[PDB]
């Protein structure tokens, strides 16, 4: 357990290594964070989200 | 859905019914994208004519957020079989948008190499539809889920009465009374990943309902994403 095969590489979603080096993304309606890990939902009901209240 | 819970107000907001000209459900449905509906191929052949429904739970009432929707386009896969039933994958292209709101929202279609190497081997993954609660009773009509181990491909193939292509995967249990049933084809299977659910897999088929060394037949997703790209790009 490496990189992405260590906890996803600390990312919250796609996680690939690009040179022995974690690299982050996410789903379409989500930006990656300032901190390139966090994914940041675009609007107000982004996919994969359950909808609650 | 045989055994498992309901899905409460929320809980599965991806969920598509697949309506027929009496406004029957015969089918299930992933919401993909505004104008996308995840589904199996199979399911296109029990209509003619069909709409699609979002935002319901309960198939006799108005908690006013359902909504029907026409099919403008229908992209079946050409190489799908009834003979083998392998290519059970179909997009449907809305005439109008799908309007996102409480019960109604699209699960993510994910990275094809990150799914299959940390969404299909976690534990479980969820299926859901409004299909049979018993192999011979009737159609359901609140919306259910149910949590569906993950199972090894070896053991899938041996348990199977039929070839298992490499489009498909099992899903389920092999004792426990707890799986989809006649009504839930072309619904969702989402796993999920830190609170956030990606669409992988597409209730396919199996033999009967949650009978003892059966599992659930699904389509694996990430065998069609760019087949699925392709097909919403037009
Ligand atoms: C009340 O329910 C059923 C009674 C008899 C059969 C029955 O008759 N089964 C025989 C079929 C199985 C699929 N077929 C093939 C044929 C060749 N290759 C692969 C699949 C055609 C025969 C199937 C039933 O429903 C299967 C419901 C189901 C459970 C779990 C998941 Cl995940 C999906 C579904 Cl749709
Ligand atoms: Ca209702």
């Amino acid at each position: 357990r490496k990189l992405c095969s260590l906890d996803n590489g600390d990312c919250d979603q796609f996680c690939h290594e690009e040179q022995n080096s974690v690299v982050c993304s996410c789903a379409r309606g989500y930006t990656l964070a300032d901190n390139g890990k966090a994914c940041i939902p675009t609007g107000p009901y982004p996919c994969g989200k359950q909808t609650l209240e | 859905i045989v055994g498992g819970q309901e899905c409460k107000d929320g809980e599965c907001p991806w969920q598509a019914l697949l309506i027929n000209e009496e406004n029957e459900g015969f089918c299930g449905g992933t919401i993909l994208s505004e104008f996308y509906i995840l589904t199996a191929a199979h399911c296109l052949y029990q209509a003619k004519r069909f709409k699609v429904r979002v935002g319901d739970r309960n198939t006799e009432q108005e908690e006013g957020g359902e909504a029907v929707h026409e099919v403008e386009v229908v992209i079946k896969h050409n190489r799908f079989t009834k003979e083998t039933y392998d290519f059970d994958i179909a997009v449907l292209r809305l005439k109008t948008p799908i309007t996102f709101r409480m019960n109604v929202a699209p699960a993510c279609l994910p990275e094809r190499d990150w799914a299959e190497s940390t969404l299909m081997t976690q534990k479980t993954g969820i299926v859901s539809g409004f299909g049979r609660t018993h192999e011979k009773g009737r159609q359901s009509t609140r919306l259910k889920m149910l949590e569906v181990p993950y199972v090894d491909r070896n053991s899938c193939k041996l348990s199977s009465s039929f070839i298992i292509t490499q489009n498909m995967f099992c899903a389920g249990y092999d004792t426990k009374q707890e799986d989809a049933c006649q009504g839930d084809s072309g619904g969702p299977h989402v796993t999920r990943f830190k609170d956030t659910y990606f669409v992988t897999g597409i209730v396919s088929w199996g033999e009967g309902c949650a009978r003892k060394g059966k599992y659930g037949i699904y389509t694996k997703v990430t065998a069609f994403l760019k087949w699925i790209d392709r097909s919403m790009k037009t």
